DNA sequence: TAGGGAGTAATCCCCTTGGCGGTTAAAACGCGGGGGACAGCGCGTACGTGCGTTTAAGCGGTGCTAGAGCTGTCTACGACCAATTGAGCGGCCTCGGCACCGGGATTCTCCA
DNA sequence: TGGAGAATCCCGGTGCCGAGGCCGCTCAATTGGTCGTAGACAGCTCTAGCACCGCTTAAACGCACGTACGCGCTGTCCCCCGCGTTTTAACCGCCAAGGGGATTACTCCCTAGTCTCCAGGCACGTGTCAGATATATACATCCTGTGCATGT
């Protein structure tokens, strides 16, 4: 009884383990069962272990400043990443002006003039060109004194202009989701499960691959070292899980990510700890 | 009124605890931090007091050399400040990296 | 947390220590991180010296000993 | 007398115990050595091999070769953590190094 | 002229069955296994005589290994080298 | 190839092959002025003297790695006396 | 005078092999002190070993000891 | 050492004037330059370019 | 087959774990605020590229013997062994070097 | 050239804790023999290192040119620096408690030592065959230098 109270208690238990302590536990709280392999396999099922289990003891200004400090050091971080932000876009406008004029110095020049253009710009082609301002547009949409501040503004009321442009597009994929489901509910629950099994296989794979990242033999590095040799998504899934309890009947709050990852799901805390949550490290 | 110009008072600085032989590290700090650690290897270890401040000026001893090495760094860099970019260059041509 | 208890104070001293005249304020968390595998390596040692010796006090022989093992013999200690 | 049992058998081991024994006992590592330290030395040295060698007709069928050669056990040393850190400070002649080159010094 | 190659080859033809090795790289392998034997039986040698011991058992050896070798390396040789000395015992 | 192209396939070719770079004799005559400073009428196996080439063309090279980034790190492509001149100080060489 | 024997193209080479992509013509004499000064540490053991042994010929293994004696292990002898 | 006592005016060696005999001698700096001597401190240097 | 190193039990002490209470040095903070980092720009020079001639690297032969490596002898030096004794270990002694503190005399900053 | 006042240094008195020292004593260091083999030495073989000589031709080296990179110079203002300041908890001094490192004593099985054996491994030949070097036997096909014609 001392070994198996020394290993289930197993990260280390602050208290006297003696024998003749563990010998009075044996003295009351022990019976010989009468069909043991019937008793022992669903003794730790959670329904009713709290009456299985046997339990022993052993022998406001200041909150509102801290929270203040954290609220301004957040103001600043947020201020530091918005203007990041901003000088960012500063930068992807500029760039984008930039090859918006090669693309007008390329109207109307010789072929010759074009691939000089070209190569000054590092491009290998017009259609690459073309490419660097579709990715540029899209960034940005998704994103002496007077004059620099006019170009300033001006940037500032394109970034509005496409965020508004974005929020608009997203509001109406949105109303169409709505009136759409103001219709069919079935095929848009199988999209929805397909979409849940999709979003679960690219979790497991990147799950493998990160297990395998702390292992070697697997034919992940044996891979990369012939690549060598021949050289030499949990917010998405909340979502859609938020979605399927508010509509689907059939989808209880068991099958969501968070459940099949919680404490009342595994048997250890239960045969540690008992039906009751953690430990919260309290005295008694 | 008066103002120690910034560079003076560290210049004093760099005087005074190149001059002294003392540890730089508080001690209590320093041995809880070591304790923290050693829980991680093996549960209720003791410390002899001499192995905490072995542990002490052998962790200061590579500190300061480790940033002796990362000041030639910036200074090549043409920089006075050091940065993550120093330290860790030292510590690569060093070896540790 | 424990390694906060090595002050941005105290880097700096050892940072003057070492003839460094200005400090950028990333110095201070990269100090404590290169600091923390040092002294997991020495004490790695130490513990497997210790329990060897079949021991459950480290002794300053121990940490002499992880220290010569990694090249940075101390004197003054054994 | 009975047959002789080889110890590298005894123990399931291509490493030869005996030499190692000699090696250990002969070579002043201290006054008396156990059978078992010869057993888990020659073990140890086996493992080390085993993992090198492998890495190494991996590296060699990656460059579609049939020969373990030097390079080959230089590119095996270096790609991974550990073995690199065991043999760190150490050169192999004839092994080359592994292709590197700065971002900063590739094309822009 | 005593050289682990006989057992380099053993173990060669063990884990790639139809791959060779050059003479280059075997001296390379030699060397190899010279070092780490070397490395070893110093450090437990210096255990020994820090305990005030004066013979290398199996502990000793085990203690080396884990002080050499890095992480899961050092724990593999560990667990390799366990499992050679219980057959040996057994036998 | 456009410039610095060239460089990087050079880089590629050095790094790719496992030959010696520095020419065997000169490094056998530059080992045998070296030595008779030491002992006078020494001779060598011819083993020993692929020994230390290799030796000293791994150095050298180990020594070329910690240079560049010594250079890269002071935002320069070029490397100079100044970046082995630091490599070899924070390796404890100096 | 041999030590100029190290060619400027050998030189060349091995920063090539180091990764460098453009090199400052200071830097040949600079590598011919650096690569002196190693390979005189290095033969002053290696002739050490040599001495010791009542030899007047430097072998193989005399390297590789003075290697592995500054912590340069070369692994094929 | 002895000098190193004298010349800060004290007649007993101290761990400080040890530091300060091996440091101030190349060839005592070489055999001991990867070791660490507890209370030594280090050796008074500002780096040239840090000066005003 | 010999014999002693080590594994183990009886025993305890010293130094490590640990707490407590008071002081104050030091650590961390509420608010200003700057100089040297960095980005940009221009220019000149030194390094890269290529082209032609010169120069010894590298192959390969020939020859010779120095010297590394082996082999057999034998001695002198080290291991061992037993008796003897004095140099070094514990710890107790005692007085002086250093720490400390304050106080006064001075060098120095930096900016008017 | 010139101050306010801060950081600094030197002197002197105090006193404390540890630098320099002394008494027993014991166990290790010396003395004085014994012995047997490790290594020094002498002689001998033949491996490989040295030395040299002629030739081929890959590379080195010398030169010319240009460009892009290093480097100097300017201007802006970041996020780290800084003060007096306020807060905090190490530090210090003292005390109780007792863990487990250290000692002794004993007991026993671990490995060393010994005479003995043979087989595993090492040096040495040998032989063979996977991939490679040209090709007789024929012919169609791909290649591209270059000439002629057509168009601008």
């Amino acid at each position: 009884m001392l070994k198996l109270l020394k290993l289930k208690y197993y990260t280390g238990f602050p208290g006297k383990l003696n024998s003749s302590q563990t010998e009075h536990m044996v003295r009351d709280f022990c019976y010989v069962s009468l069909d043991y392999d019937r008793e022992l396999a669903g003794y730790l099922d959670w329904t009713g272990l709290e009456d299985r289990e046997r339990i022993v003891q052993y022998p406001e200004e200041e909150l509102a400043r801290i929270a203040e400090r954290k609220k301004e050091s957040g103001r600043r971080l947020q201020e530091q990443a918005a203007k990041m932000r901003l000088e960012r876009l500063m930068k992807k406008e500029q760039e984008l002006e930039y090859y918006k004029d090669i693309q007008r110095r390329m109207q109307g020049e010789s072929k010759k003039e074009i691939k000089r253009l070209l190569d000054e710009a590092e491009l290998k082609d017009e259609a690459a060109l073309e490419r660097v301002i579709r990715d540029l547009e899209r960034s940005i949409k998704r994103a002496r004194q007077q004059r620099l501040l006019k170009s300033n503004w001006e940037a500032r009321q394109r970034a509005k202009a496409e965020k508004e442009a974005e929020k608009a597009r997203l509001a109406e994929e949105a109303r169409l989701d709505e009136e759409r489901r103001k219709n069919d509910l079935e095929g848009w629950l199988e999209e929805k499960r397909q979409l849940r099994l999709a979003k679960l296989n690219q979790l497991k794979e990147r799950e493998r691959l990160k297990a395998d990242l702390g292992n070697r033999k697997s034919l992940a590095s044996q891979i990369r070292m012939k690549n060598i040799a021949n050289l030499a998504l949990e917010a998405a899934i909340r979502s859609l899980e938020n979605d399927l309890l508010r509509y689907d009947k059939t989808f209880s709050y068991d099958m969501t990510l968070d459940a099949q990852r919680d404490w009342s799901k595994s048997l250890l805390h239960a045969f540690r700890y008992g039906p009751r949550p953690f430990d919260p490290s309290s005295q008694a | 009124p008066h103002r120690y110009r910034p560079g003076t008072v560290a210049l004093r600085e760099i005087r005074r605890y190149q001059k002294s032989t003392e540890l730089l590290i508080r001690k209590l700090p320093f041995q809880r931090l070591v304790r923290e650690i050693a829980q991680d290897f093996k549960t209720d270890l003791r410390f002899q007091s001499s192995a905490v401040m072995a542990l002490q000026e052998a962790s200061e001893a590579y500190l300061v050399g480790l940033f002796e090495d990362t000041n030639l760094c910036a200074i090549h860099a043409k920089r006075v400040t050091i940065m993550p970019k120093d330290i860790q260059l030292a510590r690569r041509i060093r070896g540790e990296r | 947390d424990n390694i906060q208890g090595i002050t941005k104070p105290a880097i700096r001293r050892l940072a003057r220590r070492g003839g460094v005249k200005r400090i950028s304020g990333l110095i201070y968390e990269e100090t404590r991180g290169v600091l923390k595998v040092f002294l997991e390596n020495v004490i790695r040692d130490a513990v497997t010296y210790t329990e060897h010796a079949k021991r459950k006090t480290v002794t300053a022989m121990d940490v002499v000993y992880a220290l010569k093992r990694q090249g940075r013999t101390l004197y003054g200690f054994g | 007398r009975a047959k002789a049992k080889t110890r590298s058998s005894r123990a399931g081991l291509q490493f030869p115990v005996g030499r190692v024994h000699r090696l250990l006992r002969k070579g002043n590592y201290a006054e008396r050595v156990g059978a078992g330290a010869p057993v888990y030395l020659a073990a140890v040295l086996e493992y080390l091999t085993a993992e090198i060698l492998e890495l190494a007709g991996n590296a060699a069928r990656d460059n579609k070769k049939t020969r373990i050669i030097p390079r080959h056990l230089q590119l095996a040393i270096r790609n991974d953590e550990e073995l690199n850190k065991l043999l760190g400070k150490v050169t192999i002649a004839q092994g080359g190094v592994l292709p590197n080159i700065q971002a900063v010094l590739l094309p822009k | 002229k005593e050289s682990y190659s006989v057992y380099v080859y053993k173990v060669l033809k063990q884990v790639h069955p139809d791959t060779g090795i050059s003479s280059k790289a075997m001296g390379i392998m030699n060397s190899f296994v010279n070092d780490i034997f070397e490395r070893i039986a110093g450090e437990a040698s210096r255990l020994a005589h820090y305990n005030k011991r004066s013979t290398i058992t199996s502990r000793e050896i085990q203690t080396a290994v884990r002080l050499l070798l890095p992480g899961e390396l050092a724990k593999h040789a560990v667990s390799e080298g366990t499992k050679a000395v219980t057959k040996y015992t057994s036998s």
